[PDB]
RNA sequence: GGGUAGGUGGUAAGAACCUCAGAUCCGGAGAUUUCCGAAUGGAGCAAUCCGGUAGUUGGAAACAGCUAUCAUUAAUUGAUGAAUAAAUAGUCAAUUAAAGCAAUACGUGGUGAAGUGAAACAUCUCAGUAGCCACAGGAAAAGAAAACGAAUGUGAUUCCGUGUGUAGUGGCGAGCGAAAGCGGAACAGGCCAAACUUAUCAUUAGAUAGGGGUUGUAGGGCUUGCAAUGUGGACUUGAAAACGAUAGAAGAAGCUGUUGGAAAGCAGCGCGCAAAAGGGUGAUAGCCCCGUAUUUGAAAUUGUUUUCAUACCUAGCGAGAUCCCUGAGUAGCUCGGAAAACGUUAUUUUGAGUGAAUCUGCCCAGACCAUUGGGUAAGCCUAAAUACUAAUUAGUGACCGAUAGCGAAACAGUACCGUGAGGGAAAGGUGAAAAGAACCCAGAGAUGGGAGUGAAAUAGAUUCUGAAACCAUAUGCCUACAACG
RNA sequence: UUGUGGUAGACGAGCGUUGUAUUGGAGUUGAAGUCAAAGCGUGAGCAUUGGUGGAUCCAAUACAAGUGAGAAUGCCGGCA
RNA sequence: AAAUCCAGGUACGGGUGAAGACACCCGUUAGGCGCAACGGGACGGAAAGACCCCGUGAAGCUUUACUGUAGCUUAAUAUUG
């Protein structure tokens, strides 16, 4: 699915609200981007993520 | 018509379907009006001074 | 919904925030829970009612009372003729498992109680199943013959223990009173009277 | 334990048959009547059918046999008593053998 | 174990047996349990087909009997091992769990309309309802203040009444509608991370396993003393006792006469009751029977509670130091949505982006700032009151009484309809007892008329009572020159 | 004394069915049901007798309603 | 068997009438009841008119009617040196 492997944070529904407030569901996908990572001697693997996840990997020395 | 709940009392006229026992705070107006006949305590009666106020 | 691999993940980052969240480690801790829980008290310095709290799960344990029975019964007894100090202490004694306790044939109050749920007891103008019923100070408790074809005895010895407040025969099975118990026989555990002014604030 | 065994004597205490003395010789238990013989004579009018080694013959007549009777209308007959008389039954256990026995209640006699 | 003298399940008679060395029957505990079906050795058009492996018995072998085992995924462990040295991917083996179903009912979460109303309609309502899906549990969810809110205030969550159809929110239209406070049901608060310290990992640990800690009238750690050996739990194993549940035992009291086929009705004279609830017995029985009130009883399984011991948790008040720790892609902010009564806004939440501080700190008190005050986010667990009844036991009905009551009183989700999903009926009563009509007459027979049984046969299997419409027969009157609601 | 035609409609007074609660009463010497007849009422309605029928029913005062059928190309069953 | 059927014992002429009568008014004619025929009438039977109109009805289709939207295209921003 259009999820993160990491975390299990998936897509969001919600309201397309326009002029004269008409209603239309939509979906906001998160931005799964590819990335590799260092894990078990440094296997890289790589792993869709959201960018979230990218930036949390990237501050935690773990993504190097 | 009985104040102390007597266990010898109730114990007869429990396979009488015509007489009954009853406590002061369990009469109402039809058990008194369908009794025809009552025997009353005298403490029964104290008690119902009492109560009307 | 896949190989989720808790290892894969947990492993993939060693620290993280859902890694260290969930970290195995997580210990049973079913101990600890419970003990400090149980029950709890003591005095403070800004609200000065500790003590009344402290005081009052003192005597609701020793007669094994939840506190809205408590309410209930400070509720009756509030209302009457005046400084009503001499009221409650015998309401509070009335119980009749406590009456059961101080008569001495069960080992333990709750045990009593346990009996008087059973049906072990018999009254006079009545009989009796409820462990809350409150009697009055000058009423028998005649106990029953089945108990005693239960020999386990054991009881009768503690009847003649007693305390002055209860006069009970011992293997004659049975007991009344008069002069409600004086402070002396309400020891030391709780005897104080600010309680009865926290449940005035408390209660109406 | 039961009112009524087979075998005893046994008689009637209603109907158009009074006081009409008998051996019960069956007890169905399930539907609570009871054969008793000489009472209750029921006369099937007995047709023939011929379809086996038996029926080439069987010899059907006027054959009178027992009808079953609730066993409400049967009262215990008493024998040990010089005058014999028709009572109720209780079920007391004697010590010496430890099994229950019928006595009656108006006298002392065992079933 | 209980319990007896009958039993071999119903339409069901007969034949043949069993049973007093204790049968059938009831209760507790076990044994066996074909095939399909999550189906799981492989397949497949369900109840079928085709096997492998390791044993063992016959055969001279093929082979044939009799056993056990052989699915997939996930976790752990071990062995083996590519591109490519090492190492992994992968492969194999062992162990432990998961699959599915149903209670036409409750819970949580995700997704989510339309008929309709607004007298049209698009905002809105309907409605976060129906439906679809995932996960449970015996309840679930929620839960211990970065809170309410305006005060010398309350002090987890949940549910009920009121506050009130109030403040408010609405093409300010249709409509929607709380949060405080007050009165009640129940009541319980717990535990990690970090400091600090111990031991070990080529100790590059930034990791593992322990001691220490759990906060707001700030707490804890650092150093230094006093008082403590207790009280209590949402608690483990045992032992004992009590209260029950799953079969049962005992259990009082009436005769006579009359109508009647039959008495229990009716009448006379009695009797018992902690039993006058009910059912049956040829009509309407307290005393005919079974039962009921009441007193009792468990070998075996199981539930609740209590007692004792036993593991495992749990403990106060000071002094000094002025040092350290208190949950970060987090709280905020911007751009689109939503949750709350609110149609997006102080509070809550998030798809994209950015992004702090560290008790003289941070958040909140409906934009916002200052003063005052309240509270400690970014970690976890939590009984009780609350929601529901497919099922087991007891019972009740100013509920129904074969067009009613469940669609289904009978063998009903059957007959039947449709390729299928699906749709879906009608039908009960002889008599107290079959004593169910032997026999005679007519007839080919069914059948009918007698006879017989029965109180009744015009109660006869067409089987309680038998209405009208409808069809025939007949006593009496009228009617074939007569225009007729 | 003045009145009494009447649809839509307003108001008032009553009848009838089933059951429940209190009283009393009838019933295998025959209740309900059901058919017939030359009865009584202002109206809904109510009796008497006889046949059939075989076990419940009636009167008064109150209460509660699945409470009143001629029509809906009404439903079901039967019969023209 | 079938559709049909308010109950019928169901004439004609002129007139009348909700405006075209087996049934009303005034006259005329006609014994009771069948059978075989043919269709004048019973505004005959079958189908709650498809034409027309009405309903702040439904559905299908069309467009520079309104409001939106799948898709396509452009830019900012993140992955992004
Ligand atoms: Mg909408
Ligand atoms: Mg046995
Ligand atoms: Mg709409
Ligand atoms: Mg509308
Ligand atoms: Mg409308
Ligand atoms: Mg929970
Ligand atoms: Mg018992
Ligand atoms: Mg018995
Ligand atoms: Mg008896
Ligand atoms: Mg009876
Ligand atoms: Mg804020
Ligand atoms: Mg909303
Ligand atoms: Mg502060
Ligand atoms: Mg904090
Ligand atoms: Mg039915
Ligand atoms: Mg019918
Ligand atoms: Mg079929
Ligand atoms: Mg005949
Ligand atoms: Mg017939
Ligand atoms: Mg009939
Ligand atoms: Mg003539
Ligand atoms: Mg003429
Ligand atoms: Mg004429
Ligand atoms: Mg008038
Ligand atoms: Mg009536
Ligand atoms: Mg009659
Ligand atoms: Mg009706
Ligand atoms: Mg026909
Ligand atoms: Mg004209
Ligand atoms: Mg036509
Ligand atoms: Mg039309
Ligand atoms: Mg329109
Ligand atoms: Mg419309
Ligand atoms: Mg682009």
């Amino acid at each position: 699915a259009k999820k993160d492997q990491l975390t299990l944070r998936g897509p969001l529904y919600g309201n397309n609200r326009s002029h004269s407030k008409t209603i239309t569901r939509r979906k906001w996908n998160v931005n799964l981007q590819p990335c590799k990572v260092k894990t078990a001697d440094g296997k890289t693997t790589r792993i869709l993520v959201s960018t979230r996840t990218l930036r949390t990997l990237k501050k935690h020395n773990r993504l190097s | 018509v009985v104040n102390t709940l007597n266990t010898n009392l109730e114990q007869s006229t429990s396979n009488i379907k015509n007489v009954q026992v009853k406590h002061l705070d369990k009469v109402s107006v039809r058990d008194l009006m369908l009794a025809n006949a009552l025997l009353v305590e005298k403490e029964v009666l104290k008690a119902l001074e009492g109560k009307f106020k | 919904k896949y190989t989720g691999s808790i290892f894969k993940r947990s492993r993939r980052l060693g620290f993280s925030l859902l890694e260290n969240n969930k970290e195995f480690s997580k210990g049973k801790k079913r101990k600890t829970i419970p003990g400090q829980h149980g029950n709890r008290f003591r005095s403070s310095t800004m609200s000065g009612y500790a003590q009344q709290l402290q005081e009052k799960q003192r005597m609701q344990y020793m007669y094994g009372i939840t506190d809205k029975q408590f309410r209930r019964l400070f509720r009756l007894v509030l209302k009457q003729r005046g400084n009503l100090a001499v009221n409650l202490f015998r309401v509070l004694e009335s119980r009749l498992d406590n009456i059961v306790y101080r008569m001495g044939f069960a080992p333990t109050r709750r045990s009593a109680r346990q009996l008087v749920n059973h049906g072990h007891v018999l009254l006079n103008d009545r009989t009796v199943d409820t462990p809350s019923i409150i009697l009055n100070p000058g009423d028998k408790v005649r106990l029953k013959a089945k108990t005693i074809k239960i020999p386990i005895v054991k009881a009768a010895s503690e009847s003649g223990v007693v305390s002055p407040f209860v006069e009970t025969n011992n293997k004659t099975f049975e007991g009344t009173y008069v002069r409600f118990p004086e402070r002396s026989e309400l020891p030391a555990g709780i005897n104080e009277s600010y309680v009865v002014e926290w449940y005035k604030r408390l209660v109406k | 334990m039961q009112r009524i065994k087979k075998g005893d004597k046994v008689v009637v205490i209603t109907g158009k048959n009074k006081g009409g003395s008998g051996i019960v010789l069956k007890i169905m238990p399930a539907r609570q009547q009871a054969i008793v013989e000489g009472l209750n004579k029921v006369t099937r009018h007995k047709k023939k059918d011929q379809t086996t080694k038996r029926a080439a013959k069987q010899s059907t007549g006027k054959v009178q046999q027992e009808a079953p009777i609730f066993l409400s209308k049967l009262a215990l007959f008493d024998q040990k008593a010089k005058q014999q008389t028709i009572g109720k039954i209780k079920y007391v256990m004697d010590p010496k053998t430890n099994k229950k026995t019928r006595v009656f209640k108006k006298s002392n006699n065992t079933l």
